[PDB]
Protein backbone atom coordinates (compact mmCIF):
# COMPACT_ATOMS: atom_id res chain seq x y z
CA UNK A 1 0.00 0.00 0.00
CA UNK A 2 3.02 2.33 -0.53
CA UNK A 3 3.65 0.71 -3.59
CA UNK A 4 0.69 2.02 -5.15
CA UNK A 5 1.27 5.49 -4.69
CA UNK A 6 5.07 4.87 -6.62
CA UNK A 7 3.09 2.53 -9.30
CA UNK A 8 0.40 5.33 -10.36
CA UNK A 9 3.14 7.39 -10.92
CA UNK A 10 4.77 4.71 -13.01
CA UNK A 11 1.53 4.08 -15.17
CA UNK A 12 1.36 7.93 -15.14
CA UNK A 13 4.43 8.72 -16.71
CA UNK A 14 4.25 5.76 -19.08
CA UNK A 15 0.92 6.82 -20.07
CA UNK A 16 2.28 10.30 -21.20
CA UNK A 17 5.22 8.91 -22.65
CA UNK A 18 3.24 6.41 -25.26
CA UNK A 19 0.52 9.06 -26.00
CA UNK A 20 3.52 11.43 -26.90
CA UNK A 21 4.73 9.05 -29.20
CA UNK A 22 0.92 8.07 -30.54
CA UNK A 23 0.72 11.56 -31.44
CA UNK A 24 4.22 11.28 -33.43
CA UNK A 25 3.06 8.14 -35.25
CA UNK A 26 0.16 9.65 -36.72
CA UNK A 27 1.43 12.73 -37.83
CA UNK A 28 4.54 10.84 -39.48
CA UNK A 29 2.14 8.78 -40.93
CA UNK A 30 0.30 11.32 -42.12
CA UNK A 31 3.48 12.93 -43.89
CA UNK A 32 4.46 9.70 -46.06
CA UNK A 33 0.96 9.40 -46.92
CA UNK A 34 0.89 13.16 -48.30
CA UNK A 35 3.73 12.52 -50.13
CA UNK A 36 2.53 9.20 -51.28
CA UNK A 37 -0.49 11.13 -52.97
CA UNK A 38 1.62 14.12 -54.56
CA UNK A 39 3.81 11.55 -56.18
CA UNK A 40 1.46 9.31 -57.28
CA UNK A 41 -1.09 11.89 -58.80
CA UNK A 42 1.54 14.06 -60.47
CA UNK A 43 2.74 10.57 -62.01
CA UNK A 44 -0.32 9.93 -63.20
CA UNK A 45 -1.24 13.45 -64.73
CA UNK A 46 2.18 12.71 -66.33
CA UNK A 47 1.26 9.51 -68.17
CA UNK A 48 -2.25 11.24 -69.08
CA UNK A 49 -0.03 14.35 -70.68
CA UNK A 50 2.08 11.64 -72.50
CA UNK A 51 -0.90 9.78 -74.14
CA UNK A 52 -1.89 12.99 -75.83
CA UNK A 53 1.63 13.61 -77.21
CA UNK A 54 1.73 9.85 -78.55
CA UNK A 55 -1.54 10.40 -79.61
CA UNK A 56 -0.64 13.60 -82.14
CA UNK A 57 2.54 12.05 -83.28
CA UNK A 58 0.65 8.72 -84.15
CA UNK A 59 -1.86 11.14 -85.93
CA UNK A 60 0.77 13.27 -87.83
CA UNK A 61 2.44 9.64 -89.38
CA UNK A 62 -0.75 8.45 -90.73
CA UNK A 63 -0.95 11.71 -92.16
CA UNK A 64 2.36 11.27 -94.11
CA UNK A 65 1.23 7.73 -95.39
CA UNK A 66 -1.95 9.00 -96.54
CA UNK A 67 -0.30 11.83 -98.54
CA UNK A 68 2.53 9.61 -100.08
CA UNK A 69 -0.05 6.94 -100.55
CA UNK A 70 -2.18 8.63 -103.23
CA UNK A 71 0.02 10.98 -104.08
CA UNK A 72 2.21 8.07 -105.90
CA UNK B 1 -3.32 0.63 -85.24
CA UNK B 2 -5.37 1.41 -82.07
CA UNK B 3 -6.79 4.71 -80.38
CA UNK B 4 -4.56 4.58 -77.14
CA UNK B 5 -6.80 5.87 -73.95
CA UNK B 6 -4.80 6.30 -70.36
CA UNK B 7 -8.18 6.41 -68.52
CA UNK B 8 -5.44 6.92 -65.20
CA UNK B 9 -6.98 6.64 -61.19
CA UNK B 10 -5.91 9.37 -58.96
CA UNK B 11 -5.70 9.21 -55.35
CA UNK B 12 -7.83 11.23 -52.92
CA UNK B 13 -6.83 10.47 -49.28
CA UNK B 14 -7.25 13.80 -48.18
CA UNK B 15 -9.85 12.65 -45.65
CA UNK B 16 -7.60 9.70 -44.02
CA UNK B 17 -4.58 12.45 -43.97
CA UNK B 18 -6.92 14.85 -42.23
CA UNK B 19 -8.78 12.52 -40.12
CA UNK B 20 -5.14 10.95 -39.13
CA UNK B 21 -3.97 14.62 -38.11
CA UNK B 22 -6.96 15.16 -36.12
CA UNK B 23 -5.95 12.15 -33.99
CA UNK B 24 -2.63 13.36 -33.34
CA UNK B 25 -4.36 16.40 -32.21
CA UNK B 26 -6.82 14.23 -29.62
CA UNK B 27 -3.94 12.33 -28.39
CA UNK B 28 -0.75 14.66 -26.91
CA UNK B 29 -3.71 16.47 -25.49
CA UNK B 30 -4.40 13.72 -23.44
CA UNK B 31 -1.32 14.33 -20.99
CA UNK B 32 -2.41 13.15 -17.40
CA UNK B 33 -1.27 15.42 -14.60
CA UNK B 34 -1.85 14.53 -10.60
CA UNK B 35 -1.07 15.21 -6.98
CA UNK B 36 -1.27 19.16 -5.12
CA UNK C 1 -3.70 8.48 -0.21
CA UNK C 2 -7.01 9.74 -1.04
CA UNK C 3 -5.90 10.85 -5.01
CA UNK C 4 -4.92 7.80 -5.61
CA UNK C 5 -8.41 6.37 -5.79
CA UNK C 6 -8.68 9.75 -8.10
CA UNK C 7 -5.91 8.77 -10.31
CA UNK C 8 -6.68 5.55 -11.25
CA UNK C 9 -10.10 7.12 -12.31
CA UNK C 10 -8.03 9.48 -14.71
CA UNK C 11 -5.58 6.74 -15.95
CA UNK C 12 -8.77 4.43 -16.44
CA UNK C 13 -10.37 6.92 -18.85
CA UNK C 14 -6.99 8.71 -20.43
CA UNK C 15 -6.37 5.03 -21.31
CA UNK C 16 -9.76 4.40 -22.60
CA UNK C 17 -9.49 7.36 -24.76
CA UNK C 18 -6.16 6.47 -25.91
CA UNK C 19 -7.11 2.68 -27.58
CA UNK C 20 -10.37 4.04 -28.74
CA UNK C 21 -8.03 6.74 -30.71
CA UNK C 22 -5.52 4.04 -31.53
CA UNK C 23 -7.75 2.17 -32.88
CA UNK C 24 -9.31 4.99 -35.06
CA UNK C 25 -5.89 5.61 -36.46
CA UNK C 26 -5.24 1.83 -37.32
CA UNK C 27 -8.17 1.72 -39.17
CA UNK C 28 -7.59 4.97 -40.46
CA UNK C 29 -4.31 3.91 -41.49
CA UNK C 30 -6.10 1.24 -43.34
CA UNK C 31 -8.41 2.83 -45.27
CA UNK C 32 -5.76 4.68 -46.90
CA UNK C 33 -3.15 1.78 -47.77
CA UNK C 34 -6.50 0.15 -49.49
CA UNK C 35 -6.88 3.60 -51.82
CA UNK C 36 -3.37 3.34 -52.53
CA UNK C 37 -2.78 0.02 -53.44
CA UNK C 38 -6.34 -0.15 -55.74
CA UNK C 39 -4.76 3.28 -57.62
CA UNK C 40 -0.99 2.14 -57.97
CA UNK C 41 -2.48 -1.21 -58.94
CA UNK C 42 -4.75 0.05 -61.84
CA UNK C 43 -1.83 2.96 -63.16
CA UNK C 44 0.52 -0.09 -63.39
CA UNK C 45 -2.34 -1.96 -65.25
CA UNK C 46 -3.09 0.90 -67.89
CA UNK C 47 0.51 1.84 -68.73
CA UNK C 48 0.91 -2.21 -69.76
CA UNK C 49 -2.16 -1.93 -71.70
CA UNK C 50 -1.05 1.05 -73.07
CA UNK C 51 2.09 0.05 -74.43
CA UNK C 52 0.67 -3.39 -75.78
CA UNK C 53 -1.34 -0.70 -77.85
CA UNK C 54 1.52 1.53 -78.27
CA UNK C 55 3.29 -1.97 -79.97
CA UNK C 56 0.29 -2.39 -82.48
CA UNK C 57 0.84 0.88 -83.71
CA UNK C 58 4.57 0.83 -84.22
CA UNK C 59 4.18 -2.73 -85.84
CA UNK C 60 1.65 -1.59 -88.42
CA UNK C 61 3.72 1.85 -89.01
CA UNK C 62 6.69 -0.86 -89.61
CA UNK C 63 4.44 -2.72 -92.42
CA UNK C 64 3.51 0.53 -94.34
CA UNK C 65 7.00 1.36 -95.19
CA UNK C 66 7.74 -1.62 -95.94
CA UNK C 67 5.21 -2.34 -98.29
CA UNK C 68 6.09 0.95 -99.81
CA UNK C 69 9.87 0.84 -99.59
CA UNK C 70 9.30 -2.19 -101.82
CA UNK C 71 6.85 -1.23 -103.96
CA UNK C 72 8.10 1.86 -105.05
CA UNK D 1 13.38 1.61 -83.47
CA UNK D 2 13.53 -0.41 -80.54
CA UNK D 3 11.42 -3.38 -78.55
CA UNK D 4 9.36 -1.57 -75.85
CA UNK D 5 8.62 -3.53 -72.91
CA UNK D 6 6.60 -2.49 -69.73
CA UNK D 7 6.95 -4.88 -66.55
CA UNK D 8 5.16 -2.82 -63.88
CA UNK D 9 5.39 -3.49 -60.39
CA UNK D 10 2.52 -4.26 -58.33
CA UNK D 11 1.71 -3.35 -55.29
CA UNK D 12 1.01 -6.43 -52.64
CA UNK D 13 0.32 -5.05 -49.12
CA UNK D 14 -3.00 -7.01 -48.34
CA UNK D 15 -1.09 -8.13 -45.19
CA UNK D 16 -0.06 -5.31 -43.84
CA UNK D 17 -3.36 -3.89 -44.63
CA UNK D 18 -5.40 -6.82 -42.76
CA UNK D 19 -2.70 -6.96 -40.00
CA UNK D 20 -3.37 -3.55 -39.33
CA UNK D 21 -7.21 -4.21 -38.82
CA UNK D 22 -6.62 -6.79 -36.61
CA UNK D 23 -4.84 -4.40 -34.39
CA UNK D 24 -7.60 -1.74 -34.58
CA UNK D 25 -9.94 -4.43 -33.57
CA UNK D 26 -7.53 -5.63 -30.59
CA UNK D 27 -7.70 -2.21 -29.09
CA UNK D 28 -10.89 -0.72 -28.87
CA UNK D 29 -11.23 -4.35 -27.22
CA UNK D 30 -9.05 -3.31 -24.44
CA UNK D 31 -11.71 -0.94 -22.42
CA UNK D 32 -10.68 -1.20 -19.25
CA UNK D 33 -13.63 -0.73 -16.30
CA UNK D 34 -13.92 -0.43 -13.03
CA UNK D 35 -14.96 -0.95 -8.97
CA UNK D 36 -18.17 -2.40 -8.02
CA UNK E 1 -8.88 0.98 -1.03
CA UNK E 2 -8.38 -3.09 -1.61
CA UNK E 3 -9.59 -2.26 -5.72
CA UNK E 4 -6.79 0.39 -5.84
CA UNK E 5 -4.32 -2.47 -5.55
CA UNK E 6 -6.69 -4.29 -8.48
CA UNK E 7 -6.90 -1.44 -10.78
CA UNK E 8 -3.23 -0.43 -10.73
CA UNK E 9 -2.58 -4.49 -12.04
CA UNK E 10 -5.19 -3.95 -14.86
CA UNK E 11 -3.76 -0.46 -16.23
CA UNK E 12 -0.22 -2.38 -15.98
CA UNK E 13 -1.25 -5.11 -17.90
CA UNK E 14 -3.81 -2.88 -20.61
CA UNK E 15 -0.69 -0.36 -21.13
CA UNK E 16 1.92 -3.26 -21.46
CA UNK E 17 -0.72 -4.95 -24.27
CA UNK E 18 -0.95 -1.41 -25.63
CA UNK E 19 2.19 -0.68 -26.40
CA UNK E 20 2.60 -3.88 -27.47
CA UNK E 21 0.43 -3.80 -30.33
CA UNK E 22 1.08 -0.18 -30.79
CA UNK E 23 4.73 -1.01 -31.47
CA UNK E 24 3.15 -3.65 -34.50
CA UNK E 25 0.84 -1.06 -35.61
CA UNK E 26 3.84 1.20 -36.18
CA UNK E 27 5.91 -1.50 -37.87
CA UNK E 28 3.17 -2.73 -40.15
CA UNK E 29 2.65 0.42 -41.22
CA UNK E 30 6.48 0.71 -42.17
CA UNK E 31 6.24 -1.89 -44.07
CA UNK E 32 3.01 -0.96 -46.07
CA UNK E 33 5.40 2.63 -46.37
CA UNK E 34 8.35 0.58 -48.00
CA UNK E 35 6.82 -1.58 -50.36
CA UNK E 36 4.42 1.57 -51.74
CA UNK E 37 8.15 3.48 -52.09
CA UNK E 38 9.68 0.44 -54.10
CA UNK E 39 6.73 0.12 -56.40
CA UNK E 40 5.67 3.75 -56.73
CA UNK E 41 9.16 4.44 -57.82
CA UNK E 42 10.19 1.45 -60.19
CA UNK E 43 6.88 2.33 -61.90
CA UNK E 44 8.06 5.52 -62.40
CA UNK E 45 11.67 4.82 -64.01
CA UNK E 46 9.65 2.30 -66.12
CA UNK E 47 7.48 4.78 -67.72
CA UNK E 48 10.71 6.80 -68.03
CA UNK E 49 12.74 3.85 -69.65
CA UNK E 50 9.71 3.70 -71.76
CA UNK E 51 9.86 7.28 -73.08
CA UNK E 52 12.78 7.23 -74.36
CA UNK E 53 11.81 4.41 -76.43
CA UNK E 54 9.32 5.58 -78.09
CA UNK E 55 11.44 8.79 -78.62
CA UNK E 56 13.72 6.66 -80.66
CA UNK E 57 10.87 4.97 -82.61
CA UNK E 58 9.54 7.97 -83.71
CA UNK E 59 12.79 9.89 -84.76
CA UNK E 60 13.35 6.44 -86.76
CA UNK E 61 10.01 7.00 -88.18
CA UNK E 62 10.85 10.31 -88.90
CA UNK E 63 13.80 9.62 -90.97
CA UNK E 64 11.89 7.50 -93.04
CA UNK E 65 9.62 9.49 -94.12
CA UNK E 66 12.41 12.19 -95.18
CA UNK E 67 14.54 9.61 -96.97
CA UNK E 68 11.50 8.53 -98.84
CA UNK E 69 9.90 12.07 -99.24
CA UNK E 70 12.95 12.95 -101.41
CA UNK E 71 14.16 10.05 -102.85
CA UNK E 72 10.67 10.59 -104.74
CA UNK F 1 4.58 15.58 -84.31
CA UNK F 2 5.38 16.40 -80.27
CA UNK F 3 8.50 16.17 -78.30
CA UNK F 4 7.73 13.80 -75.72
CA UNK F 5 8.76 14.36 -72.02
CA UNK F 6 8.31 12.23 -68.83
CA UNK F 7 9.58 14.46 -66.05
CA UNK F 8 8.44 11.68 -63.59
CA UNK F 9 8.16 11.91 -59.83
CA UNK F 10 10.05 10.07 -57.61
CA UNK F 11 9.05 9.46 -54.09
CA UNK F 12 10.96 9.84 -50.92
CA UNK F 13 9.80 8.92 -47.75
CA UNK F 14 12.70 6.95 -46.20
CA UNK F 15 12.63 9.34 -42.95
CA UNK F 16 9.15 8.85 -42.33
CA UNK F 17 9.70 4.96 -42.32
CA UNK F 18 12.99 5.59 -40.43
CA UNK F 19 10.97 7.64 -37.82
CA UNK F 20 8.25 5.15 -37.48
CA UNK F 21 10.76 2.15 -37.26
CA UNK F 22 12.35 4.29 -34.49
CA UNK F 23 9.18 5.19 -32.97
CA UNK F 24 8.19 1.36 -32.44
CA UNK F 25 11.08 0.63 -30.83
CA UNK F 26 10.75 3.70 -28.43
CA UNK F 27 7.40 1.87 -27.52
CA UNK F 28 7.62 -1.66 -26.64
CA UNK F 29 10.31 -0.80 -25.01
CA UNK F 30 7.85 1.03 -22.31
CA UNK F 31 6.53 -2.27 -20.68
CA UNK F 32 5.69 -1.31 -17.35
CA UNK F 33 6.37 -3.65 -14.63
CA UNK F 34 5.36 -3.58 -10.91
CA UNK F 35 5.71 -4.62 -7.06
CA UNK F 36 9.16 -6.66 -5.41
CL1 LIG G 1 8.16 14.40 -40.41
CL1 LIG H 1 -12.37 6.44 -42.93
CL1 LIG I 1 4.82 -7.48 -41.54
Amino acid sequence: QNVLVDDVNKLANGFNQLTASVSKLALTTSSALQAIQAVVNQNAAQVESLVSGITENFGAISTNFKVISQRL
Amino acid sequence: GKNLTADMSKLNISAEIQLINEIAHNVSNMRVEVEA
